[PDB]
RNA sequence: GAGUCGGCAAACAGACUUUGAUCCGGAGAUCUCUGAAUGGGGGAACCCACCUAGGAUAACCUAGGUAUCUUGUACUGAAUCCAUAGGUGCAAGAGGCGAACCAGGGGAACUGAAACAUCUAAGUACCCUGAGGAAAAGAAAUCAACCGAGAUUCCCUUAG
RNA sequence: AAUGGGUCAGCGACUUAUAUUCAGUGGCAAGCUUAACCGUAUAGGGUAGGCGUAGCGAAAGCGAGUCUUAAUAGGGCGUUUAGUCGCUGGGUAUAGACCCGAAACCGGGCGAUCUAUCCAUGAGCAGGUUGAAGGUUAGGUAACACUGACUGGAGGACCGAACCCACUCCCGUUGAAAAGGUAGGGGAUGACUUGUGGAUCGGAGUGAAAGGCUAAUCAAGCUCGGAGAUAGCUGGUUCUC
RNA sequence: AUUAAAAACACAGCACUCUGCAAACACGAAAGUGGACGUAUAGGGUGUGACGCCUGCCCGGUGCCGGAAGGUUAAUUGAUGGGGUUAGCGCAAGCGAAGCUCUUGAUCGAAGCCCCGGUAAACGGCGGCCGUAACUAUAACGGUCCUAAGGUAGCGAAAUU
RNA sequence: AGCCUGCUUGUGUAGGAUAGGUGGGAGGCUUUGAAGCGUGGACGCCAGUUCGCGUGGAGCCAUCCUUGAAAUACCACCCUGGCAUGCUUGAGGUUCUAACUCUGGUCCGUAAUCCGGAUCGAGGACAGUGUAUGGUGGGCAGUUUGACUGGGGCGGUCUCC
RNA sequence: CUUGACUGCGAGACAGACACGUCGAGCAGGUACGAAAGUAGGUCUUAGUGAUCCGGUGGUUCUGUAUGGAAGGGCCAUCG
């Protein structure tokens, strides 16, 4: 009954549907920005940004390429 | 009080008829639990005590509908 | 239109009235202090103030303001960037009292049953909250038997 | 020698409403009578209804007739021929129901100016005794011990007034006093006594605990409501033949 | 308070038990507060009541503590069966698919209880049956039985005879 | 617990070997079914079957050939000992954070040990609450606890012959 | 024999506050028996018992909340 919107997670989709419990909609897949309920208000309107959301999607894998390369120098003095 | 701040469900009275069918006079509560609700259009969780058919009526109307005619009786979020 | 200065309270003083008093209606003015009491306190009828305008000779005075909450509006702006909370000012309104009537919320028990517990008493008493001069109800997802009747409330019967 | 009454004068107990039954007395009569309401209003209208004219059966039903049984065969109930609405009495039902009278139960209040604990802040305890721990010193010991002396001033210590109590006697008992007095008695630096302000309350407080105390009231305060509780009990119920 | 000042109550000391802190507990329909601005040498509750010598036996009953994990067991679940209505096929009688509905109630269900152990400064118990010995009433005995077990030190005609 | 595709294992009397089963199917000849023996790999209701036959482009298991209560190849559908696992509903465990909770720190509202809000930390789908339900429950409550009777209590009695 | 320990009743009495209770033919359903007059509606007699309300069961012709049915109710029989 949400629209999901990223895919590094578990079970993540995009373009899946799909029908979960009621206390994962309302407390993690909403408030994150990750999801919205099945209405028809902007169904249409996600329909028109299918090509923005093409570009920071994929540079999200990008720009954790060169920060990973700095986070096992293990360069921290206790 | 003991109010559900979406639905205005209070407490109600009745019996504790027994097997004997003695009347005990009882109250019956509502399910009344503090949720923070996330509104997107405000960017701020509102933190509501309501009962757990008033988020029946949350998860069916939108919080930014629910929220439109909580504040058109009057209440506090 | 001839008397009057209220009564218990009759007298007496000093007076007022045909240039019209007293008296009787309508309208206005005054209206101290308390009391919702409302500037802050408080042991009700007391105590202490502040702000603005004007007047006053080491003292004050005059006329207004100064409660809270709700709604509305303007300005202001925390954590926090944005703007929400909050703050401040303006308007407008509310509070309190009243014998019953009214719509609701909470609700006994003695008693009756020839004991008593289901039940009764009785959704009575009582408490509480609103509203009005009435209130509530009300324009059929209502009844009726294949005939029909058409909102609600009220009285009389069906009927103990 | 059981109850009640000192006496007088006033007051003081079978009512009223609505249903109903019976009697008397009336109107109409196979019919009778209206209720709300209408009314230029005790009239008149209004016959919705109620009862009567037919019963029997649980009932469908049938009707001067059912039931029963496979049985029209056998008994119970009814049946030719007066009722209705007033009015006045006698009863009954439901209401406080002839009057008076409990202990008690419940609901809203009022109250800790008395008392019981507690909290804050104040102050009261004449006078006399006793002589704890610590000190100082001498003497004694390996220093530790340990004995004198001097000092010190402890204590729910002692004796005793105020004060607070209340053990005993007597008086008082219609008292001076709804709990005292007089003579003696207990504590009296403490777990003390007390002023002032405050806190807690009725199946509820508070209680060094007695069911004690919570305004002379306490095995559940006071007050006002339910309420004229209830009373198979008590007492009383008024002119004459 | 107002017929009981005592042997009653309190007490220091003692023991048992609860309580790991947002503590047990208590007052509160609840927030909250007290406990306590404390923290197991503490706090609550129960019983005994300075001190000295001591505090025996009994875990059956009832409570509490722990225990396997079996049997019985609640809402909830709704297997299967039995009905009520009726489309329809059969000339009709009939059954009757599907529904809808009313009952039925297999499985799934925890604590508790049944069960096992410990616990008496837990609530409690510490025999009667006869003849014995004797006498008003006895565990010294042989005892017969019975029970969880039949009173130890002390004391005793007693605040108890 | 259900489900799933290729669905491969059938080792009784006897049969060279095999019966969970029904139909076209009477020859398998598409390297014949490469083969007598047999190397290696699984399993055995024990010497039964499948794959690179040790070599490779070759007649073996003989379709009633014999037996067995239904026969061996051709090719379509299913259940079994069940296989791996996707799709999933039930009871565990420890874990995850994002509900919830915090009578923790820090900020801000604020001149506040209340309260919110922000954030950090902790617990964590537990706790806790609502509702339904079993158990316990003199903590509290409304009550009941008969009559006769040479007074009452104890005993006896109460209906019938 | 193998059922009169019958079915419908029942004139009239006895007892009796009431509820209860007791005694009792002929026609049929129909009967055992006797070959028949006839006897038989339990036992020589008087104790061996329990109201109502709720349920349970089997009938039923009765009712069956718009109608057809069912549910529920009533009646009759019998159980707790």
């Amino acid at each position: 009954e949400v629209i999901l919107l990223e895919k590094v997670a578990n079970l993540g989709n995009l373009g899946d549907k799909v029908n979960i419990k009621g206390g994962y909609a309302r407390n993690f897949l909403l408030p994150q920005g990750k999801a919205t309920v099945a209405t028809a208000e902007n169904v249409a309107a996600f329909e028109a940004r299918r090509a923005e959301l093409e570009k920071a999607a994929a540079e999200k894998k990008a720009a954790a390429e060169a920060r990973a390369a700095q986070l096992s120098e293990l360069v921290v003095t206790l | 009080s003991r109010v559900c701040q979406v639905t205005g469900k209070g407490p109600v009275t009745g019996n504790n008829i027994s097997h004997a069918h003695n009347k005990t006079r009882r109250r019956f509560l509502p399910n009344l639990q503090h949720h923070r609700f996330w509104v997107e259009s405000e960017k701020r969780f509102v933190r509501l005590r309501v009962s757990a058919k008033g988020m029946r009526i949350i998860d069916k109307r939108g919080i930014e509908a629910v929220l439109a005619d909580l504040r058109a009786r009057g209440e506090k979020f």
